[PDB]
RNA sequence: CGGCUACCCACCCGACCCGUCUUGAAACACGGACCAAGGAGUCUAACACGUGCGCGAGUCGGGGGCUCGCACGAAAGCCGC
RNA sequence: GAGGGCGUGAAACCGUUAAGAGGUAAACGGGUGGGGUCCGCGCAGUCCGCCCGGAGGAUUCAACCCGGCGGCGGGUCCGG
């Protein structure tokens, strides 16, 4: 039931700014900004993130287990990588490009992993 | 040239309702009409945004 | 040494200047935003030659630069430091903008944060000693 | 490309490898239009009233009117022209068609044995600095403007020595490439026949 | 796996199903290209047949001392020439039903009993002249505009033509201009393709816009005098 | 060095003072010295049409009663012979 | 710069200081030019990121295997 829910969201949902012309989703499970069906991480069986590691350096992804569903305590898998620039980049690749696993918003993970890498680096 | 008091095609294309499995049905019904080309999922499309009275409730006798 | 946006072309504007009120200048009562005229026999309504100009859909500006800064970002506003890593994937069109009513305390932090995050700032370097 | 190692047996190379930053929302891909040639590929056109040994008048360059004989087109489009630095004091220089007025005056030049080595390329403008920040000194480089000879000079001497026997033949040209064209108040161009 | 590597042939076999229908399509195009091009010379050398017979009848005849006149020209070039506001319904009317709505546009039209009481009843708002062979083909080649829809689409390709008006024979551009040019039975439909040509202002300047033809002005019937006009207007 | 603009000045062109009654308003027709605050199509009952919702030859508890005394409870829940 | 109808302190109006202008009342729209405040840059000296071929140094991993956990996919729907 990803579009029934995506029809609750849309609008009267929290997370939701949209102050200027532009209107961005900001879910803790997201990879882009934009409020959008196929880039929404909250309704969907399966879902990718990145996120910057809380120790200080590496990303942290995080995969929707599916495994059992309506157990938000773990429906989420989170694994730490911690290698040069490239090796986590190809790595992030695989885990979409070997499994299915929503085989979209690669690119966006990817895109992600870099630009949370690029910060790091300093 | 041309008078303009007729361009404007007064028939609704979006369902005034905002029940979400009423649009649902509208959005898969759309696509239908759109590509497999029936005439029949044209206009079971077209009745979908008809109001509460042009939908009339048929009885079970007729 | 400024942060480069993406690619951004030349905008043109139709009209550069504000459109002004009939008669605002005789009287200081008459606020300089634009009210239609609706009496039945000016000369703004009916648009005589040498009046002042009506705003209409025509001076719309075009899509594809509109709601652009002349650095060449659009501006987002933003409170605090949550609502500034949401700007991490559009950095490249989009830029930020600290609102008015943050702290100096907390403004640094929202500075420093956009800094790492390569995120430009339509007001750096603001209330400073 | 596989190539030898020190233990484990040997591993492939992959050329070319991935590369290790994406910039976010890249720019797309052009429309791949037709017909738009580069500048060392477009075609070469000359006016009919310029031909070689034509006597030109140097309204833009930095001399304001001089007359110039010209020499050859070459290969980018620009005229090398020359005037005899004895008459006036003007070496082999680059100049635009468009820029020059064409006298109908003629010098037979057609043995002017022009050298090969002096082309588009051998006419340049180099600048060079040593500090990349600033400083006081003006790069190090157009404090000492250029200087450079022994090859700015000698193919100048060995074209006007050639070129002179030509132009003294004629009985008062040598002193009418001296003179500096000029606009008096009497004669418009329109009416003046070049 | 092996059922991958007979995929692998299935898809060169797809390939060579993909490339013998358009190899099949680049001959049937080629075919049409050659027959497009004797079908413009079969008309260039009917054009120099009836261009020449018409000089061939009158030198027979004035032999005898006989007079010769030719037949009444079938086809009409008319331009629309006064402006919008500030006409009648009855001619107004007929103006709508001419398909020429804003100033300064030219439709062609099949002359007939009918038609001639129509273009006399709004004359004084129309300039028609009988067009010559090479107005027509300026206004098809220069301000052609074909609609397949309700939609004014430009004259590029021969296929737009033989999409919308093939079924009849009409193919080609060449084959357009001669419909048009040799009114027969299938005029109506050619004429009703093409978009109302829009004319730019003229050059040398319409003389006494207001008054006729004869009288000195340019509102009228300008037979022979209407290509001048129209290489201006084009 | 670049900068449109809510800064000032000058030239060229066009430019009569706004609102409503009127076929006709800049009028020798009426109101306005200026500025700040307040200021005018609301609510109830009934009717007609259209739209959204729920049920459907049925529909409706708005009138009363029941559970526990309740800040939110002058709410909400239920009646089933 | 809260001094006994004293929080904040607008407009009409008036005084002073600075700038500019002045015979067709002032004002106004279209287009330029000049002056001034201010803004960003430091002005013949400043564009970013990717790949490769070279010039010097330091590091563990990646190829591959092993231990091993976590998730993905379907075959038997196997014990349920
Ligand atoms: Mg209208
Ligand atoms: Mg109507
Ligand atoms: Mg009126
Ligand atoms: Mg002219
Ligand atoms: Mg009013
Ligand atoms: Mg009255
Ligand atoms: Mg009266
Ligand atoms: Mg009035
Ligand atoms: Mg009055
Ligand atoms: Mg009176
Ligand atoms: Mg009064
Ligand atoms: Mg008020
Ligand atoms: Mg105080
Ligand atoms: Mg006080
Ligand atoms: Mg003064």
């Amino acid at each position: 039931s990803a579009h029934l829910q995506w029809m609750v969201v849309r609008n009267c949902s929290s997370f939701l700014i949209k102050r200027n012309k532009q209107t961005y989703s900001t879910e803790p499970n997201n990879l882009k900004a934009r409020n959008s069906f196929r880039y929404n991480g909250l309704i969907h069986r399966k879902t990718v993130g990145v996120e910057p590691a809380a120790d200080g350096k590496g990303v942290v992804v995080v995969m929707k287990r599916r495994s059992g569903q309506r157990k938000p305590a773990t429906s989420y898998v989170r694994t730490t990588i911690n290698k040069n620039a490239r090796a986590t980049l190809s790595s992030i690749r695989h885990m979409i490009r070997k499994n299915k696993y929503r085989p979209d918003l690669r690119m966006a993970a990817i895109r992600r992993a870099s630009a949370i890498l690029r910060s790091q680096k300093p | 040239d041309i008078r303009h008091n007729k361009d404007r095609k007064v028939r609704r294309k979006e369902p005034k309702s905002q029940d979400i499995y009423l649009r649902l049905l509208v959005k898969l019904y759309r696509f239908l009409a759109r590509r497999t080309n029936s005439t029949f999922n044209q206009v079971v499309l077209k009745r979908l945004f008809m109001s509460r009275t042009n939908r009339p409730p048929l009885s079970l006798s007729r | 040494a400024a942060l480069r946006p993406l690619v951004k072309p030349k905008i043109v504007k139709k009209r550069t200047k504000k459109f002004i009120r009939h008669q605002s200048d005789r009287y200081v009562k008459i606020k300089r935003n634009w009210r239609k005229p609706r009496g039945i026999d000016n000369r703004v309504r009916r648009r005589f030659k040498g009046q002042i100009l009506m705003p209409n859909i025509g001076y719309g500006s075009n899509k594809k630069t509109k709601h652009m800064l002349p650095s060449g970002f659009r501006k987002f506003l933003v409170h605090n430091v949550k609502e500034l890593e949401v700007l991490l994937m559009c950095n490249k069109s989009y830029c930020a903008e600290i609102a008015h009513n943050v702290s100096s305390k907390n403004r640094k932090a929202i500075v420093e944060r956009a800094a790492q995050l390569a995120i430009r700032v339509t007001n750096p370097n603001a209330r400073l000693r | 490309t596989v190539g030898g190692d020190k233990n484990g047996g040997t591993r492939v190379v992959k050329l070319r490898k991935m590369p290790r930053y994406y910039p976010t929302e890249d720019v797309p891909r052009k429309l791949l239009s037709h017909g738009k040639k580069p500048f060392s590929q477009h075609v070469r056109r000359l006016r009919s009233s310029i031909t070689p040994g034509t006597v030109l008048i140097i309204l833009t360059g930095r001399h304001r009117g001089k007359r110039v004989v010209f020499l050859k087109q070459l290969d980018s489009g620009l005229l090398l022209v020359t005037g005899p630095l004895v008459i006036n004091r003007v070496p082999l220089r680059r100049t635009h068609q468009k820029f020059v007025i064409a006298t109908s005056t003629k010098v037979d030049i057609s043995d002017v044995k022009i050298p090969k080595h002096l082309t588009d390329a051998y006419f340049k403008k180099k600048q060079l600095r040593k500090p990349r920040h600033q400083e006081g000194e003006i790069f190090d480089t157009e404090k000492e403007k250029y200087e450079i000879t022994e090859q700015r000079k000698a193919d100048q001497k060995a074209v006007d020595l050639q070129i002179l026997p030509k132009i003294k033949a004629v009985p008062q040209l040598q002193g009418y490439l001296r003179s500096q064209f000029s606009l008096t108040n009497g004669m418009y161009p329109h009416k003046l026949v070049f | 796996p092996e059922t991958l590597k007979k995929k692998r042939r299935n898809f060169a076999e797809l390939k060579v199903k993909r490339l013998r229908k358009k190899f099949a399509l680049k001959t049937l195009r080629k075919a049409r290209r050659k027959l497009i091009y004797e079908k413009a010379k079969h008309y260039h050398k009917e054009y120099r047949q009836m261009y020449r017979t018409e000089i061939r009848m009158a030198r027979m005849a004035r032999k005898a001392g006989n007079f010769y006149v030719p037949a009444e020209p079938k086809l009409a070039f008319v331009i629309r020439i006064r402006g919008i506001n500030g006409v009648s319904p009855k001619v107004r009317k007929v103006l709508q039903l001419l398909r020429l709505r804003q100033i300064f546009n030219g439709t062609f039209v099949k002359l007939n009993k009918a038609s001639i009481n129509m273009l006399r009843i709004v004359e004084p708002y129309i300039a028609w002249g009988y067009p010559n062979l090479k107005s027509v083909n300026e206004l098809i080649y220069k301000r052609g505009y074909g609609k397949i829809n309700k939609k004014r689409i430009a004259l590029t390709d021969n296929s737009l033509i033989a999409r919308s008006l093939g079924k009849f024979g009409i193919i080609c551009m060449e084959d357009l201009i001669h419909e048009i040019y040799t009114v027969g039975k299938r005029f109506k439909e050619a004429n009703n393709f093409l978009w109302p040509f829009k004319l730019s202002s003229p050059r040398g300047g319409m003389k006494k816009k207001t008054t006729h033809f004869v009288e000195g002005g340019d509102a009228g019937n300008r037979e022979d005098q209407i290509n001048r006009l129209i290489r201006r207007m084009n």
